[PDB]
RNA sequence: AGCUAGUAGGUGGGGUAACGGCUCACCUAGGCGACGAUCCCUAGCUGGUCUGAGAGGAUGACCAGCCACACUGGAACUGAG
RNA sequence: CCGCAGAAGAAGCACCGGCUAACUCCGUGCCAGCAGCCGCGGUAAUACGGAGGGUGCAAGCGUUAAUCGGAAUUACUGGGCGUAAAGCGCACGCAGGCGGUUUGUUAAGUCAGAUGUGAAAUCCCCGGGCUCAACCUGGGAACUGCAUCUGAUACUGGCAAG
RNA sequence: CGGCCCCCUGGACGAAGACUGACGCUCAGGUGCGAAAGCGUGGGGAGCAAACAGGAUUAGAUACCCUGGUAGUCCACGCCGUAAACGAUGUCGACUUGGAGGUUGUGCGCGUGGCUUCCGGAGCUAACGCGUUAAGUCGACCGCCUGGGGAGUAC
């Protein structure tokens, strides 16, 4: 039984980038389309669409640059068995600012830089590099 | 015979200790305060070692030997702001005033040695005067005005 | 990893036994040098009777079979069961004569 | 302005019907004053011959990478053949803090402020391969902006 | 007014109420949030509770042995 | 691995500077406990000291805040204490 | 503070094959002995003892004992379980940990702001007098931990529910 | 766990239609099954054969070789909870180049499922090797490890 759809999406796109595939489909959710939107805003993918009505499908196409994968390391830091909550002043700097991290905060879903510039923190969920 | 990097590090360390007459625990506390100090460590430590009182007397020119300089310091012949100092590890602050005791005016051998030092070299700082027996500090010692055959990187790696 | 099992049973750090298993937290301990012969060892019953083996170094094989000696911790790496060393130079333990080098060793006085 | 620093000399031995044939192997890394590093693993029956073979191998396989004024662009983790190394940037008044082989290869590369630590095994060939792979996998803000499609100002803030 | 919210266990104590509260605390060396079932003894007026209902508790003066609590509101109607 | 019988609570009385099974009489038949009850071993606690890049680990003399004791074991009187 | 006198009375400890800093001569023949580890003594021991010299420290120097790091060698940060230590012989099942997707609500976890509170000395920075220093001392910062109030709802909790 | 037949009965899988609508996953404790050997009681006992006897090689042979043969191996009712109980790889899921096949269906001479065998791409390890049935990337949980002997040993 699957216990983490977000981590399943992350490992799906990671092995898709490793296999150099075109597109990937998955079941959808509000937090899934939110993290997909903030990932597109950060600029790691091109686009994502929702298909179907009774079973929403997040069809997303991957990105490649110079024959290499755009992402290098994706890691889920807020496990469903080990949640992680850090305040605003102790938000980490992934790769000293070169990487990125997703943070589920009180004002929706944003990144570490957006959380610092907005002035609030929350559950930091994933590291993307 | 050629010793490795640790060997040449300790050789340069003991060379500095021999040419400055400084024991090991003194240089260890010197390295401690230098690592406490701001900015760099090795060249600031060299500046502190230059700010050693016997070295500052030798490089002002009141004695052409650090041994007789320490002898004169122990005999209390250097008056900073009028008061004597017996301790050889006294640090000299910049733009200060140092003077020679009146009982130390009976001086000919180290005065001829001062003339010999004037014949040998002439640094930038440490203005000296043989007649008035006075002296002052001009500014901080420069890293380029610091003498050669000194390496800070191997020293700070040996004591790090 | 396995944080549920770790919070159910906590990670227990492994204990570290002392290399000197007799009269711990003590640099030098007393004792009676019984059997000062075989082959350079004494069976020392200490102040509480832990009955250690000790190695004798240098001269002084004529030490008394009931003599107060001091014991320091040290493995000889040449004999089994020898983990202690006699402290030559202590009370009732005649220091090794004719050893003018290593003054701190054997407690020898210099001329 | 290239530098010369040997890091490992070992004495291997093969067995033949006549007896034992001893040989000398030399690991030695070299490089330029900034960025370009390359390590060489030579093996011969004479020590200077093996040193020169390792030197030629290193000058052939000298790899290129960038940096940021004598420090890492970001903390990297070099993992190869059972050797974990941690490359981490530092402040200006630090120096070079690393192992033996890592300190030598970083002093060859010409960094000024890098703190490091070598976990895992302590094999010289393995740790130099690990730190070379870590430096090679280390990227730059310009190339990550070109890969993400954004600008350097948007990626810095 | 500093009241707390809890859940009772039994109500067969002849005008005495045993409550239990739960808290999620981050572990100081493991980080995993676990539960802490802190049980308390509460004094009531006329046995206005049943088995397993959510109530509100208030700290007051000591009324018996390790029982210095009073009931405020019942948000379950048992 | 089950423990507790003044045990857990209520009613009335006593007493304490003071609430309170604190203590009695009568009822209710319960209270705690694998989130470790009970039992056994060790141990004064904290600001701190050492060490460690950190998180931690070890350690509570001299300097201070709190607790307990004055050969051992029981008590109460004076006194505001 | 001032004078006086013959420099007058004022120096050792450990090691030199390597790790780890610096060599020779004699005794020595697995013997006495050294040794933290690799370990040495084959009538030539750079490794035992003696002589010199040098090395390192210095009114201290060696040895022992105790704690932390190195040790990622109890791994949350920061590890593994095919063959090196290590997947219960297998299955079912209670507590317990996790829970597919959407709406309404609570803020319990979560975060933001504010207030109170973390004795005083040590600790960090700026200064002062101790001949300098050790020492003590003024100010600042740290003590970010705890508690209360008001807000947020993305997610994890609960209910009504699809 | 395989000679055939009858009776009773479990589980698995396939193509479709409908319903319940998260009823789900691991499980500490507990329960059940659990190879062979062995034990208790009652039977049977052909062949094999622990123990044992004799003959052989051998320097000796309490062993390997033959001659016989008790227990056991066969049945029923209960214990015994141990194995190199191994795929030395715990269970449930998600995603990630292919060939050669085997078995068993279902649909339209061809398509898609379940299980399984061999080699190999990426990837992972110290290598051997694994490699869509991963030892690849992950998610949930349990169990076990942390130098060898002592020792799976004493109380
Ligand atoms: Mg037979």
């Amino acid at each position: 039984s699957m216990q983490d759809p977000i981590a399943d999406m992350l490992t799906r796109i990671r092995n898709g980038q490793a296999a150099n595939k075109a597109a990937v489909t998955m079941p959808s959710s509000k937090l899934k389309v939110a993290i997909a939107n903030v990932l597109k805003e950060e600029g790691f993918i091109e686009d994502f669409k929702v298909e179907g009505d009774t079973k929403p499908e997040l069809e997303l196409t991957l990105k490649y640059f110079q024959g290499k994968a755009v992402v290098e390391s994706i890691q889920r830091v807020s496990r469903p068995g080990l949640r992680i909550y850090k305040r605003k002043d102790e938000l980490p700097k992934v790769m000293a600012g070169l990487g990125i991290a997703v943070v589920s905060t009180s004002k929706g879903v944003m990144t570490d830089r957006a959380a610092r510039q907005a002035g609030l923190g929350g559950e930091i969920i994933c590291y993307v590099a | 015979p050629r010793i490795s990097d640790y060997g040449v590090q300790l050789r340069e360390k003991q060379k500095v200790r021999r040419i400055y007459g400084v024991l090991e625990r003194q240089f260890r506390n010197y390295y401690k305060e230098a690592a406490r100090l701001k900015g760099n460590t090795g060249e600031n430590l060299l500046a502190l070692l230059e700010g050693r009182l016997d070295n500052v007397v030798y490089r002002m020119g009141f004695g052409a030997t650090r041994a007789e300089a320490r002898q004169l310091v122990s005999h209390k012949a250097i008056m900073v702001n009028g008061r004597v100092v017996n301790i050889a590890s006294y640090q000299v602050s910049p733009n200060d005033v140092v003077s020679i005791r009146e009982k130390a005016k009976k001086q000919s051998r180290v005065k001829a040695a001062l003339e010999l030092a004037e014949q040998r070299e002439k640094p930038t700082w440490l203005e000296v005067d043989a007649g008035k027996m006075e002296g002052t500090f001009k500014r901080k010692p420069e890293r380029s005005d610091l003498s050669a055959d000194i390496n800070e990187h191997l020293i700070v790696e040996l004591y790090s | 990893a396995t944080v549920n099992q770790l919070v159910r049973k906590p990670r227990a750090r492994k204990v570290a036994k002392s290399n000197v298993p007799a009269l711990e937290a003590c640099p030098q301990k007393r004792g009676v040098c019984t059997r000062v012969y075989t082959r350079k060892v004494c069976r020392v019953r200490l102040t509480n009777g832990f009955e250690v083996t000790s190695y004798i170094g240098g001269e002084g094989h004529n030490l008394q079979e009931h003599s107060v000696i001091l014991i320091r911790g040290g493995r000889v790496k040449d004999l089994p069961g020898v983990r202690y060393h006699t402290v030559r130079g202590a009370l009732d333990c005649s220091g090794v004569k004719d050893r003018k080098q290593a003054r701190s060793k054997y407690g020898v006085k210099r001329p | 302005e290239l530098q010369e620093k040997l890091i490992a000399v070992n004495r291997v031995s093969k067995t033949v019907k006549g007896g034992r044939i001893f040989s000398f192997t030399a690991l030695t890394v070299v490089g330029d004053g900034n960025g370009r590093v390359g390590f060489g693993y030579g093996k011969a029956r004479e020590v200077p011959a093996a040193i020169q073979k390792a030197m030629e191998k290193a000058r052939r396989n000298m790899i290129n990478v960038a940096l940021n004024n004598g420090t890492l662009q970001h903390p990297v983790k070099g993992v190869h053949t059972g050797s974990r190394v941690f490359m981490q940037p530092a402040s200006e008044g630090t120096g070079i803090i690393a192992g033996g082989a890592m300190r030598a290869v970083l002093e060859v590369a010409g960094v000024h402020n890098v703190l490091a630590k070598a976990y895992g095994s302590t094999n010289p060939i393995n740790v130099v391969r690990a730190t070379i792979d870590g430096l090679e996998n280390m990227n730059s803000p310009e190339m990550v902006a070109a890969k993400r499609g954004k600008s350097v100002e948007e990626i810095l803030g | 007014i500093r009241t707390l919210q809890g859940r009772v266990v039994s109500d067969k104590m002849e005008k005495s109420i045993v409550v239990a509260i739960e808290r999620f605390v981050k572990h100081p060396i493991y980080g995993k949030f676990i539960k802490r079932t802190t049980k308390l003894h509460v004094h009531d007026e006329n046995n206005e509770c049943g088995i397993g209902d959510v109530v509100e508790i208030r700290e007051c003066r000591p009324l018996s042995k390790t029982k210095s609590w009073t009931l405020v509101r019942v948000v379950e109607k048992a």
